[PDB]
């Protein structure tokens, strides 16, 4: 067990060296520094999935979000840490994957294409609400959360764009999908809803 | 459903070795054993657990390893199929409070000696 | 102080009685050499699986009540595989390959040492498989044929008793000692209707 | 945890260096190479015991068994691995022991003296169906399976016989007894029957 | 005269160094070891010819034939030895030749395209039952058996195929034709039918 303190934020995570680096590249300079622990989602027995759009997920929180409405330009990597808190009598499996330029489809309004801090849910998770199947999502940078073995999942995402600087207000760089491939099961009397906690840390942030 | 089976529709001939990966997604308190038997092309599918044991097989207990791998040695296309069967070696032992049913997912990918040629449009 | 009395030679020394043969007024007897005739020396020999030794017999011969008469006797040893005598005047009594001893009744008793007579490397009291019908081995040490010499009948009842020492004992593969009573002399058939407990009972577990 | 792959067989056992070598001798040459995972036995609340005869247990399986009906001669050691799969809410204790020349008794047919691959059960386990008591079975090469502490038990057995080569069809060299000394107990709702898995590997096999 | 003993087979042939190597190449590795003396054919006065398909001729005999139904792949050379047993008062001439991919014609069933161990006969031997004339069969690896001079004929055939490994069950690599170009003649009273004996030995056999 470690105790990660950057900025004035402090989280407690174990020594899990299962970091997946997206496309083998660390975020760097030459084309805020804290943790932003979001609200927890309650994984129930019939929950379908969730997604968060980046960096729209950090424009309603403070000092990085207030920097987002200013300066007209933005370029940074990220560091997402998704962890789950369940006992040894629960079972299930999540798939945590990032998807660059996650353009959703319509069976879209201004609310679902950028859901904000809380994140929206998935309607048809078999086709990822975008027409592409869930079976091939592991070609993206992904990580499994099997409640049997581990609880946390951490991905290092660099900056990927065709231009070196983009406006953070309109364009969202990627998404973050957390999909329960194997559904949650337990026996009667245990805790019915399991919390999923997302922690985001911007790495190598620039504005000019 | 795989990305390997969709990129083989864009070609005509392929040859190489695969690897199939299983993953147990049950409770931590549950234990048991499975038998992952592989049959080479030409042979028939086994009807007993004991005849499947005499070929190529992997005993997988999920009380220790939650995920096992299995390498299909060679496939070819120009029926030569490499039939894979899963056998209950033991039953599914479970204590008080843990759920009585669990699920396995199966993953598949190609190895470093997999090539394909003669591009074709589906 | 010394651990020399529990050795394997001192456990099987001290020649004891193996058979008592009565020849009252046919005219001959055949006693094939077997050791599983008495309760002792069977329970003592079934502590092991393989034993290798060589015997030493002694023939204490008298009348039914103590007395000795000047009478000549012949003790013929038929080796394993040689045919036994059929009658008192058979051809087998004059065969040169069957060793005999000739001794009076008024002598010291006759002693005879018989070597290790097995085609295998050790005698085995327990044979799991089948020799061909019953589950029995083929140790077969020999046969002692006893008669009074002469062609007409001796008017003397002859009772001899056979003693036997066991020399050069080597034993292999120890085994639990039998606690159940014996039923037959070839197989370990126990009485399955009542089973004797190994210990003796008491009132409660605290009444020492 | 290890992954033992000999031949085309693969088993998964932990790093348990509790190997008992029968009479301190490794199986060697100068008087097939795979695992043969047998069927599992269901240890219930009132099960008495099981036994398997060697090498009769491997004459109905393939390539070693088809070599057994040929060549008229056989000499090999063995490597037995018995393991149990239970949770932490079960209790019980097994005694796994080998017994050379395990000759059974009758309260015998051709089916119970060599039961084959599946193995027969014990009728009176207090006297081992042979008249010898269970309390003294630990003079044999043995190993305890206490479900509190461990789950596996592995014995290395060399070749023990009075002759250096024997026919594998009629003679069985030893047995393998698995006896629940302490009976299995659990509470209502858990798995009622616990599986016991036996894995045999012939070591240093010869035929001529 | 020599005495060739490979495997457990033993044949007796003279020192005849008339070995013809098919296309000048020895069978080798880097893309069973005994003699298989087949049944004898009776060369009569009006016999037309015989042929055997390889390796179909060795799928009804033992250990190589039982390896043929397994393993799905096969690659080996061969060594054919055809000899004749006649006196000095007989006359005739045979032509022993191998033919790769010997595809027969129809004036075909599953019996004549692979005749097995006994081999079928020729219907029209002038056109080899394939439309190609007998006069040009000596462009193949061939050998003459003139009963005046010699009696034996031995050919070494390597592995010839477009792929380095083929299934031995469906594809037959070559044939072996024995055709009496000059018919057998004798006078009245001699042995009417002369035996022809074929001996096959697989050279450099692989299966994987």
């Amino acid at each position: 067990v470690a105790q990660l303190t950057i900025g004035n934020s402090t989280i407690t995570t174990q020594e899990a060296a299962n970091i997946v680096i997206a496309y083998g590249e660390w975020p760097e300079y030459c084309p805020v520094n804290r943790f932003f622990t979001l609200d927890t989602k309650s994984w129930a027995k019939d929950s379908k999935g969730w997604y968060w759009k980046f960096p729209d997920v950090l424009t309603e929180v403070g000092v990085f979000g207030q920097n987002a409405q200013f300066h007209y330009l933005y370029r940074s990597g990220f560091c997402v840490h998704v962890q789950c808190n369940a006992s040894k009598f629960h079972q299930g499996a999540l798939l945590v994957a990032v998807l660059p330029e996650y353009v959703l489809g319509t069976i879209p309004p201004y609310a679902t294409t950028q859901p904000g801090q809380v994140g929206a849910v998935l309607t048809h998770p078999y086709v990822l609400d975008a027409g592409i199947p869930l079976s091939q999502l592991t070609v993206c940078p992904h990580q499994w959360i099997n409640l049997r073995t581990n609880n946390c999942a951490t991905i290092i995402v660099p900056y990927m764009n065709t231009v070196p600087f983009d406006s953070a207000l309109n364009h969202c760089n990627f998404g973050l999908l957390v999909i329960p491939v194997v559904p949650l099961d337990f026996n009667a009397g245990a805790t019915s809803e399991i919390p999923i906690t997302v922690t985001i840390a911007p790495m190598c942030a620039e504005f000019a | 459903s795989t990305i390997l089976g969709q990129l083989c529709r864009y070609y005509t001939q392929w040859s190489g070795s695969l690897e199939v990966t299983f993953m147990f997604a049950g409770s931590f308190m549950a234990t048991g054993k499975m038998l992952i038997a592989y049959t080479p092309p030409g042979g028939n599918v086994p009807a007993d657990r004991i005849t499947a044991m005499l070929g190529t097989h992997v005993i997988w207990d999920f009380g220790l390893q939650s995920s096992v791998t299995l390498v299909v040695p060679w496939i070819s296309n120009t029926y030569t199929t490499g039939i894979i069967t899963i056998w209950y070696q033991t039953n599914y032992v479970v204590p008080i409070g843990a759920p009585t049913t669990a699920y396995i997912v199966a993953l598949a990918a190609a190895q470093d000696n997999f090539t394909m040629k003669l591009c074709k449009d589906t | 102080h010394s651990t020399q009395e529990t050795a394997i030679g001192n456990f099987f020394s001290r020649a004891g009685l193996v058979s008592i043969i009565t020849m009252p007024t046919d005219g001959y007897v055949n006693w094939d050499i077997d050791l599983m005739g008495y309760a002792q020396l069977r329970r003592k020999c079934e502590l092991f699986t393989y034993m290798r030794f060589d015997a030493e017999f002694t023939f204490v011969v008298a009348k039914p009540n103590g007395v000795l008469v000047p009478q000549l006797l012949q003790y013929m040893y038929v080796p394993p595989g040689a045919p036994k005598p059929t009658s008192r005047d058979s051809f087998a009594w004059q065969t040169a390959t069957n060793p005999s001893v000739f001794v009076k009744m008024t002598d010291p008793p006759a002693q005879v040492s018989v070597p290790f007579m097995s085609p295998a490397s050790a005698y085995q009291w327990f044979y799991d498989g089948y020799p061909t019908y019953g589950q029995c081995p083929n140790n077969m040490m020999g046969t002692f044929s006893i008669r009074t010499v002469g062609t007409e009948k001796s008017p003397h009842s002859i009772t001899l008793r056979v003693y036997m020492r066991i020399k050069h004992v080597r034993a292999w593969i120890p085994r639990p000692l039998r606690n159940q009573p014996y039923l037959f002399k070839t197989n370990p058939n126990y009485k399955g209707n009542d089973i004797k407990c190994t210990s003796t009972s008491r009132d409660k577990i605290t009444t020492l």
